[PDB]
Formats: C-alpha cells, sequence, structure tokens
C-alpha cells in the first residue's frame, strides 16, 4: 500500500532519493531514505540544565 | 586491560570500512598510479570510484 | 497535525478538558479570540429559555509544569455546529487532533 | 582561452520563481559556478521584512484585541512573512487603518507612493465586528541575512524577527548546448524561488558581484 | 550598508619545501569559505594550463607488456617514472624530446636531449636503471599542453596518463574565527603542493584569476 500510494504521487518506490551536498555540489553515492517524520520537543531544554 | 580505549566507535569504522573496499569493476579500474596523492587526486576529480 | 497518526488523535483530544467542544449544535452567532456565541437550533432547544451557548476560552495562563495553555477559535463567523463539534483548539491540539 | 558565460536568457515562468540561462561554459566551470552562486544567492541577499510594529491598544504581544478573530501573536506571525520591495529607502514605515467585518488583506495598508506591497491577498486578520477598528504602525527596513528580536533588543513595541531574505529556493543544472557548431560545452539553468521582491537578474548581478569581490582577496587584476 | 561584507587578508603563508605552502585566510563571512575553498578546489584539479609528458615511443617493445634486457623494472614504472617529469615550455604546444642512453648506472633528466625551450625542473629525477653496459635505451617522448586531467583511457604507441595541472594536491579546511564581537566567521587553510613548475602561490593567484575573468560578464 505505501508503494501504491507513493506511485499515485511520483515519487519514487524506493523511498531512496537522489542528494547532493550541500558545500560542494557533489551527489552523494548510494540513494538515501529521505521523508517526513513526526518530531517532538521535549521539555529537557539546556537552558535549565546548564 | 592492555587493549586501547580511543579506539574508533561507529561512524569512523564505517567511513573506513566503506572507504578502504574494493567493488571486483568499478569506475577507473585497473590502471596504474605514482602514489597517494594521484589517487586523491583521481577520486577528487570524479576520474575513478 | 501528523502526516502518519493512527486515528487515536480525535478521541484523545475530545475526550480531554482543553479543547471547547459544542454542547448544542447550532450556528455560530459570534467568534472572537476570547468568546464565542451559538445560537441553539429550534429542534434542540428547551420549551422556554430562548438561550444561546456561550463558551469563554481560556488565553493565556500557566499550567503546572510553567508552560502556556491557551484556546484559539476555530470556527468562523456564520457557520453550522452539531454536538461533539470542537470549537476551539487547545494547546497541542489542530482542528480537533492531537498535535504535540 | 575559456569561453567566458553570457546571461542568455531570462524566463519568467511565473511572478513567484523563473529560470536564468547561463551560456556557455567550459568543462568544469558549470558545477562550480552553479554551486558558488546558489550559495551566495541563498545565504546574503537584501531584503525588507518587518521590523517592528504598534497595535493601538496593544501593550504585549501574548494579549487579545476586541473583535478580532487572532490573536496578537498570530497577526504578528502573519506580518512576520509578508512581502515589500522598499524603494529608495533604508528605512520606512506603514500603517494600516481598517474598521467593519471582513478580512484584513495587505492592501489595506496606506499606500506611501515609495514602496510596493507584493501579494495583495495576503490576509493578516479578520475583524468579526461591524464596530470593530484595527490602527497598527509596521515599520519596514532593509536588511541582509536572519536577526532574531533579541539579539538586537516603549511599552507598546511589539519586535519580530526579521528574516531579510527574498529567496525559498534554488535549483540548478548543467546541460550540454548545442553551440558555435562545437560540441564539448554546457549550459548553466538556474531555477529561483522568490517573494516576488527581487528580480532574478540582479540577484545574479550581485551574487557574481559579491563573489568577485571576495575572490579579489588573493589575487590582483 | 547591507553590502558591506568582511573582506580577508592573507593572514600568513606557512612556507615549507618551495613546492609546498599553507596560505590562510581570516576572517571570512559566515559560509564563505566552504564556497571559495571549494570553487578553488575544483579550478586547481580540473582546470590548469600545464605541460605534460602525453606519449612515449620505446624504440624496441610495441606492445604494452614486455620487458627490455638490461633495466631491472618493467615498462610500467618506466611510464611511472615518466608522469613524475615536470616540464615547462614555452608557447609552442607540443615537441619531441629523445633520451639516447647506454652504460651502467641510472637514467635520469638530466641527460634528456636539452636543445629547445624546453627545459626540466628536476635534472636528478630518476628515469630507470641500467644493470649492465651493452644495453641500450632509445626513447622519444611527445610532450603536450593541457587544461587538467587526460588519462590514457579516454583515449608501438604508449599512452601515458597525461598531467598537466601543476598541483600535486589541493585540500582546505574551514575553521572558526571570531572577530571581536561576532561569533561564526570562517578561517580558511589552504595546503598545496605542486611539481616545482610554479611555487603554490603562483597557482592560487592564477586560480582566482581565471574565476575573476570567468565573472566578467556579470559583475
Amino acid at each position: 500500500e505505501i508503494k501504491e500510494l507513493l506511485k499515485l504521487g511520483d515519487l519514487p518506490t524506493s523511498g531512496q532519493i537522489r542528494l547532493y551536498d550541500g558545500r560542494t555540489g557533489e551527489q552523494f553515492e548510494r540513494p538515501v531514505t529521505v521523508g517526513y517524520m513526526y518530531m517532538l520537543k521535549l521539555n529537557h531544554l539546556v537552558d535549565d540544565k546548564m | 586491560n592492555g587493549e586501547p580505549i580511543i579506539v574508533p566507535s561507529q561512524d569512523v569504522v564505517l567511513g573506513l570500512y566503506y572507504m578502504t573496499r574494493d567493488c571486483v569493476n568499478a569506475k577507473g579500474e585497473g590502471m596504474v598510479l605514482t602514489g597517494p596523492k594521484e589517487a586523491e587526486r583521481l577520486y577528487r576529480s570524479g576520474l575513478a570510484s | 497535525k501528523p502526516l502518519v497518526g493512527t486515528g487515536m488523535e480525535r478521541a484523545v483530544a475530545v475526550d480531554s478538558g482543553v479543547t471547547a467542544v459544542a454542547k448544542r449544535g447550532g450556528v455560530v452567532q459570534y467568534v472572537d479570540a476570547s468568546r464565542i456565541v451559538i445560537k441553539v437550533n429550534e429542534d434542540e432547544m428547551y420549551p422556554g429559555e430562548a438561550g444561546i451557548d456561550i463558551y469563554n476560552l481560556t488565553k493565556y495562563t500557566r499550567s503546572n509544569q510553567n508552560t502556556c495553555i491557551n484556546q484559539m477559535p476555530c470556527v468562523s463567523l456564520g457557520e453550522p455546529v452539531e454536538r461533539g463539534d470542537v470549537l476551539a483548539d487547545g494547546p497541542s491540539t489542530d482542528l480537533g487532533e492531537l498535535a504535540l | 582561452e575559456f569561453l567566458k558565460p553570457r546571461l542568455v536568457d531570462i524566463e519568467q515562468v511565473s511572478s513567484t520563481h523563473a529560470k536564468v540561462t547561463l551560456e556557455p561554459l567550459e568543462r568544469g566551470f558549470g558545477h562550480t559556478l552553479g554551486n558558488a552562486l546558489r550559495r551566495i544567492l541563498l545565504s546574503s541577499m537584501p531584503g525588507c521584512a518587518v521590523t517592528e510594529v504598534e497595535i493601538d491598544g496593544v501593550l504585549h504581544e501574548y494579549s487579545t484585541k476586541e473583535g478580532v478573530q487572532e490573536d496578537i501573536l498570530e497577526i504578528l506571525l502573519n506580518l512576520k512573512g509578508l512581502a515589500v520591495r522598499v524603494q529608495g529607502k533604508d528605512e520606512v514605515i506603514l500603517t494600516l487603518n481598517k474598521s467593519g467585518i471582513g478580512p484584513v488583506t495587505a492592501a489595506d495598508i496606506t499606500h506611501d507612493g515609495d514602496v510596493e506591497i507584493v501579494k495583495p491577498q495576503h490576509v493578516i486578520c479578520h475583524l468579526t465586528d461591524e464596530n470593530a477598528s484595527i490602527s497598527m504602525r509596521i515599520k519596514v527596513q532593509r536588511g541582509r541575512g536572519y536577526v532574531p528580536a533579541s539579539t538586537r533588543i516603549p511599552i507598546g513595541r511589539l519586535l519580530v524577527d526579521a528574516c531579510y531574505s527574498p529567496v525559498e529556493r534554488i535549483a540548478y543544472n548543467v546541460e550540454a548546448a548545442r553551440v558555435e557548431q562545437r560540441t564539448d560545452l554546457d549550459k548553466l539553468v538556474i531555477e529561483m524561488e522568490t517573494n516576488g521582491t527581487i528580480d532574478p537578474e540582479e540577484a545574479i548581478r550581485r551574487a557574481a558581484t559579491i563573489l568577485a569581490e571576495q575572490l579579489e582577496a588573493f589575487v590582483d587584476l
């Protein structure tokens, strides 16, 4: 089902795309897994621990 | 014990294992080089894997 | 909101006392950052007591962990609402869904 | 002798984003120029972000005004992403006045002839009472980069973080150019998104000027 | 004052043996170290006018895998030692050098036919040892001019990987330096070697010149 939903859009079914280095403009080899993940910010702030 | 405690952990070893490896047919196989420096120039310029 | 959820977000956000849930279905008479006035429907109204549902939202007050709890209206003026409909979004909520 | 590049074409494929072409380029200069210009374009260009706001009856941004559906904080968050083109000044002050039910777009800012709002559909807030008014002063100024309100710190003056950067996205690619009856040459196509406040060719010119002026450190013309 | 960037000045040049050097630039704008370093690295590695030794013609051996009597090392090391032959030439593009020798002892670059405008910057660069006296060596090496690195694969002739660019290693490293009241400014540290044809500062200056003249249609 995930592959079918990827193919509905124009994304690659492998889930891994081609990226380029941000500061040398050079293609990384080895297609890397990019996607959207739900990130949380826990209540352990460094300005309360220092 | 005697063993070191400054062994590289996980990303360093992955990098050195990917870097020091061999593929049975990669770009720019089977040419002769004059030293490490020419190997590095070949790799950076893109002319070899 | 999450792009990938489990469908359990709506229940968790509605069953806690952070949102402002429409007691009786009606038509949104008036909206504001602090107040919502809902004109109740004839089918759902008592014999007397024409009445209207007034929800006072909870602006920037303090929680036990010194965080901020704040209710934002999510309805707009002149809109239908049924029973069990989220009118204001509490903290970590997005149109009724839990959003952490 | 290297063949020098030229600004062959500027396809303004929309108001938002455009497509510049550079041609002709030698072996290996396409990627070099493309990446250097991408970094300069994405990092350091001048913009005209909003800096300060005064709402009339407001003290702090954690407050609520009567008859507006928005918290003052989210009014600020909507102003923080407002596009504008200050023409001939470093700093200007715009003014918004509105009364009556309805949205409050950017088209409701007093005209202030020596500026230009690029997107007049940008909605700031929603007035929800006929006898309810909003009146604010919005301070715009030219700058570079990102400077939060804290790093640059009366009792009604609401600072907003300033994001003086008109470019959202820079992509580029090099592709072969059958030009001069000669193969083995490149053409660099640069697609660039914007908030609409910097013409693409001037952005390219400014980036090239920056790169050359930085290269002056260890050369002598 | 939004166009007032930070202009560096070469804080030092830690000179080492004449072909080796380490330039350092401080203080650069946030993120300009990497763009400047990468642009210079690419220009210095992949595009530099220089002179190399493209072809060689041993009189006897036709095929790439055979042997001479009298030399302990086979022809592969001969080609490698030729790739180490740094050369300078004037406006002429290609010339035919020749090295005829016979007798015991090494064959360096100090006995190639010195005639012509060409010169060799390492006359003591040993090309090949002879372990006999009756064995003779006769070569005919074609130098040429080019703009980077051109392997033999991309092309009794013997092909040699022509390395035109004078730099043998270029490496930058962006550090963190601070002007009095700003946290994040860069510090570029170029370190590089060459084959002695041009000292490193000349190479860096020429690369920057090439890029600058490339950016004349915009500024």
